[PDB]
């Protein structure tokens, strides 16, 4: 798709030479076919010089080589100065177009860890560890002995006070002050039948 | 499993092409065998050119290819989605969001927009950024706003990471930055209006992708910005964020909405201008807000109506638009002259 611009530049050259001729209208497919014939003629000149200058041990085609090539391909070269009086004096040179660029980027992590490791070749680019390598996750360590047993004894105290409040407000209640429903609702006495089987049971 | 019938051209059209040169009266079977033999030669040259470009190693055939062919009981501990290497890379991303160096800033913005298939430094990343949005709205710092709003911009331009499942904890954090109370200092509100320009510009990039499904995107945000425009006795930061959010939605959105709101907000202009006794923070605040929204709504009316009768167009726009609307119409005519 990107090769098409030079062929259309050759079409612009054909249109400029038709403007030099003086054609107002044209047939577009015939103009493109003559452009194909023109680039095949250029390739035929090139093939002639290619197979022509391999007859020497040298490679470089000179001016007289192209003279013998154009006489071989049927052209009177004596009109080449006079056609100059036309061409580079009556047709304005069109310029080419090539807008190439190199973009910039930055993905600077800090991880290499192997410049020239075991398969040692100093022509490479180790990318990163953020994309290639991986790791493993645990995400849970505390390991604090005194803090752990403080948490355990605090939870034991919480269970003590919770069951204390529960059966404090549940059952028979006699308090310390008058009506300690909120602060200290101590469980009142049951007294039951057989104390020794209960109070001496491991 | 396959049948390769002979592609034979209709011999009557071949007789039309023949008798265009005027040969003779032609029988059918002669042209039939001619189409047969020409089809054999065409398919053999086609096999030759396929051998060429399957040694040229392309599945497409150009003209030049056939031109060269014409040469003839306790469970185990859990593990997060992160690894240690990419969560420290995650910490590099978050601290480059904090990062004062603009070289580290552009490195972070390029890393977010050009890490395709990351997908696992996804939502946990975006989750307490939005909580970090919520805390920093309360903390009210313009620097953390412009860092996170450009960070969403790099998130939106990363083409592989689809937003669809993870939309609905990001968009209200964007809209929270739009509405109100971005007040670092009272003479330093000027940078916040460009933020609301940038934030509504992000919403324009949002709305072109997700409203094909259930209309949270178009219908809810417009009815939010409609009723926020209805909300009287609110600060003008709400009024600027609503209209500029509606301004980024498109040409025809403003054509529907600011067709009655041309003169109705012009009444809001001359309620502010020649209005209160002395409140210069709200005066200078509302004035350039009404100035910016006038000349940004002006290309909507310039594309709709012609720039004739600027005195009558000011009467059609409640006076206060003229001649700044006519000056923007002259600027729109100069922009048309540039084309």
């Amino acid at each position: 798709n990107y090769h098409l611009a030079r062929r259309r530049t050759l079409q612009v050259v054909v249109s400029s030479l038709l403007t030099e001729a003086g054609f107002e209208s044209a047939e577009k497919a015939s103009v493109e076919t003559l452009t194909e014939m023109l680039q095949s003629y250029i390739s035929e000149i090139g093939r002639s010089a290619k197979s022509y200058c391999e007859h020497t041990a040298r490679t470089q085609p000179t001016l007289s080589d192209i003279v013998v090539t154009l006489v071989e391909m049927g052209f009177n070269v004596d009109t080449l100065p006079a056609y100059a009086k036309r061409s580079q004096r009556m047709v304005i040179t069109x310029x080419x177009x090539x807008x190439x660029x190199x973009x910039x980027x930055x993905x600077x992590x800090x991880x290499x860890x192997x410049x020239x490791x075991x398969x040692x070749x100093x022509x490479x680019x180790x990318x990163x560890x953020x994309x290639x390598x991986x790791x493993x996750x645990x995400x849970x360590x505390x390991x604090x002995y005194q803090v752990l047993r403080e948490k355990a004894a605090s939870q034991r105290r919480d269970v003590e006070r919770a069951l204390t409040r529960f059966m404090a407000k549940t059952g028979e209640t006699q308090s310390l002050f008058k009506d300690d429903v909120s602060t200290f609702p101590l469980i009142a006495a049951r007294p039951f039948t057989i104390p020794y089987l209960t109070a001496l049971l491991p | 499993k396959l049948k390769l019938s002979n592609t034979v051209l209709p011999s009557e059209s071949m007789k039309v092409v023949a008798e265009s040169m005027g040969i003779a009266q032609i029988q059918e079977e002669t042209c039939q065998l001619l189409t047969d033999e020409v089809s054999y030669r065409i398919k053999e040259i086609a096999q030759d050119a396929l051998k060429f470009m399957h040694m040229g190693k392309r599945q497409k055939l150009t003209t030049s290819d056939i031109d060269y062919a014409l040469k003839l009981x306790x469970x185990x501990x859990x593990x997060x989605x992160x690894s240690v290497e990419q969560q420290l890379y995650y910490k590099e991303i978050t601290e480059a969001c904090v990062g004062s160096c603009e070289a580290k800033r552009a490195e972070a913005l390029q890393s977010i927009a050009t890490d395709p298939g990351l997908y696992q430094m996804l939502p946990r990343f975006s989750t307490f950024i939005s909580e970090g949005v919520r805390v920093n709205v309360v903390q009210n710092n313009l620097a953390l706003l412009i860092y996170l709003m450009r960070m969403v911009k790099a998130l939106m331009d990363n083409p592989t990471l689809y937003l669809e499942k993870y939309v609905h904890e990001l968009i209200p954090a964007v809209m929270t930055c739009i509405v109100s109370r971005q007040l670092c200092l009272r003479p330093d509100v000027d940078n916040h209006w460009a933020l609301r320009d940038f934030a509504a510009r992000l919403v324009a990039q949002i709305c072109k992708h997700f409203s094909t499904t259930t209309n949270n995107i178009q219908s809810r945000i417009t009815k939010t910005f409609t009723k926020s425009w209805v909300d009287e006795k609110t600060p003008w930061t709400t009024r600027y964020g609503s209209i500029a959010g509606l301004a980024e939605l498109g040409h025809d959105v403003i054509k529907t909405l600011i067709l009655p709101r041309l003169q109705q907000e012009g009444e809001r202009i001359r309620s502010v201008l020649d209005g209160p006794v002395l409140s210069n923070i709200d005066r200078i605040g509302a004035d350039h807000v009404q100035s910016l929204l006038l000349k940004h709504c002006a290309p909507v009316l310039a594309k709709l109506r012609p720039p004739p009768d600027n005195q009558d167009a000011y009467r059609a726009e409640f006076g206060s638009l003229g001649p700044l609307l006519c000056s923007q119409v002259v600027k729109a005519r100069a922009q048309a002259a540039l084309q």
